């Protein structure tokens, strides 16, 4: 980024890549929750 | 202010520290002649007058020709200063020692709260309903059957290019947009081809578009032409535009009707088959939401006009049949402009 | 003229004796909006708004009322000079030192020559022909039968009453006229 930042033990990459792995992981959750419903 | 003294020696960066004389009236001057001018262009286009094409061409390009106008109009008035266009530097983040391009979720300077990483849902929830409601609410109003387009519009891509764009963005450090009203109002009334008073077609097209977002992205290296453009051609343009939207709005054309008298009323269907203190009372009724809306928008609790603005969706659906007919309703609220 | 700097202390009396600030584009914006005022009124005459025979009053005051709102938007701006309507004082002659209200045909400090007063025959006819010409045409246009005039109208009785009312106004040194075409 700019000036003195914060250093965490993630990058910017690897904390993007893993809240999009988090939110896909919701997101098929849901969708096998409404794939379950709507048929029994 | 218009005063019977000035200060001539005046700190001129980077605006004026104090009243300058014959500012106030040349932005007035400037902004009724571009708007005088585009008004005048718009009649030429559908007049009698010149090769009917050159008209159409010239009427076309009227509102580039009426700011090229006023702009050399200001051009050729040094001594008298106008508020200018201005345009960022470069391609730098606005504020150095904040941020920078990249924003990192878990904190710049200090560790980002964990409750606050849940509990950022509830404002995207309402930048959510707040996009929703305008992208989509402006699909309607530019796809409307009567508008002359073919080519279709697809509500659910649009919502999730915009949404998932202004999410993308948001990690970048810069806004969510959305599609607002007044511009695709315009860009497609400036695409529309007119018959011989009715839509003939539409330029449905994706140049158009790309070349204005281009030439925005563009706009920083376009400083020397952009510092010549006052702010006063721009604001009669927006008078233009304004003006300009409400062509196509039956509530506007009621509205019209409450200021004239019902046997010059039109042979529309919600004239002839509605009778006029009903098709009033209906008016009045959507002036009452329009008030209401508009003090929501005057308060602090601004944020809150989605949620009122979807509240006239149960009115015209419960509680105006409990008023007027299935025929009024079909006549005065119609999709298509059907006589039902 | 629009410059950076004005001159903050000028003379007002009897003219400004310089440039002022403002009082060029408040004289443009003022004829603009009376013009548009007196078009949109003469529009709205015409139109269908509102009930047809308050229309037609509205309509018929379209330059009063023009006239009286630019008036007004000019008297609340204080600050800015505007020229104004200048009548003389008094009735009075213009000149209390040249001449009286009655001139005198043998003259007044000097004695008039008897050549030129056969000689005031062609400036007569010069100005007969002027007068003449411009206000019998103008009744000409005034009183086309396209212009729906049912009245009728006057040549000789007019040019008679305009040109013996200057031949008079002449012998009280005061201007003769015509019948003007705008
Ligand atoms: C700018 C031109 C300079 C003048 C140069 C002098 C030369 C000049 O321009 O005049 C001759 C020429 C005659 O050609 P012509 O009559 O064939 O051209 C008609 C003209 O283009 C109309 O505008 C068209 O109607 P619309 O609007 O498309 O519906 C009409 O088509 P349509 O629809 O009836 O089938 C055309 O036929 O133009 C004029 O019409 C007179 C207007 C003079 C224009 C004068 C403007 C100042
Ligand atoms: C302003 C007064 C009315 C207010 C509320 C309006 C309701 C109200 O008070 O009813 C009176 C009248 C309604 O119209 P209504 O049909 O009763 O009366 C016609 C109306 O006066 C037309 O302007 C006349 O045209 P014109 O003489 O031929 O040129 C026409 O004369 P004619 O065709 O028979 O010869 C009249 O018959 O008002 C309006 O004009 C409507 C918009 C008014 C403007 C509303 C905005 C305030
Ligand atoms: C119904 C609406 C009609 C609109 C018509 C507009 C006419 C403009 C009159 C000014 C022309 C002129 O001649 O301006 C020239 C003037 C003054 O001349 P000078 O040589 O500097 O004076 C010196 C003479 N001395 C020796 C007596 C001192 O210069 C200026 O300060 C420039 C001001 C121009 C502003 C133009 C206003 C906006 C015009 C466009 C509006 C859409």
């Amino acid at each position: 980024g700019e000036r003195v930042q914060l250093a965490h033990h993630f990058s910017e990459p690897e904390i993007t890549l893993i809240i999009f792995g988090v939110m896909a992981g919701v997101i098929g959750t849901i969708l096998l929750i409404s794939y379950g419903i709507r048929r029994l | 202010p218009l005063q019977k003294t000035y200060n001539y020696n005046v700190l001129m960066v980077p605006k004026p520290q104090g009243p300058l004389p014959n500012t106030a009236l040349l932005s007035l001057v400037l902004m009724a002649g571009t708007f005088f001018f585009a008004m005048m262009l718009r009649k030429f286009k559908n007049s009698s007058y010149f090769p009917g094409k050159l008209r159409r061409v010239i009427g076309d390009f009227g509102v580039p020709i009426s700011i090229l106008i006023m702009v050399l109009v200001d051009f050729f008035i040094q001594d008298t200063y106008t508020q200018k266009l201005s345009v960022p530097d470069g391609f730098k983040v606005s504020n150095s020692s904040a941020r920078g391009w990249v924003i990192h979720p878990l904190g710049l300077r200090s560790e980002f709260p964990i409750w606050m990483m849940f509990a950022s849902a509830l404002p995207a929830l309402l930048v959510f309903i707040l996009i929703f409601l305008e992208s989509q609410i402006t699909t309607l109003i530019v796809s409307k059957p009567e508008r002359k387009m073919v080519k279709g519009s697809g509500f659910h891509l649009d919502l999730l290019l915009v949404v998932g764009m202004g999410g993308v963005a948001a990690l970048f450090g810069m806004p969510w947009l959305s599609a607002t009203t007044v511009r695709s109002v315009t860009h497609a009334n400036a695409l529309t081809v007119m018959g011989k008073a009715q839509i003939q077609e539409v330029k449905e097209q994706r140049i158009s578009g790309l070349l204005v977002a281009v030439l925005v992205g563009l706009s920083i290296l376009m400083e020397p032409i952009l510092s010549r453009i006052p702010l006063a051609v721009l604001f009669g343009i927006f008078l233009y535009m304004g003006v300009t939207s409400l062509s196509g709005i039956q509530l506007f054309d009621r509205i019209l009707l409450l200021f004239k008298p019902p046997k010059y009323h039109p042979d529309v269907p919600y004239v002839k088959r509605v009778k006029t203190w009903r098709m009033h009372l209906f008016t009045g009724i959507q002036i009452i939401c329009l008030a209401v809306l508009w003090v929501v928008k005057s308060t602090p609790a601004s944020l809150a006009l989605p949620f009122v603005l979807i509240l006239t969706v149960p009115l015209r659906r419960v509680l105006l049949p409990l008023i007027f007919r299935n025929v009024e309703l079909q006549c005065l609220d119609a999709d298509d402009a059907k006589a039902t």
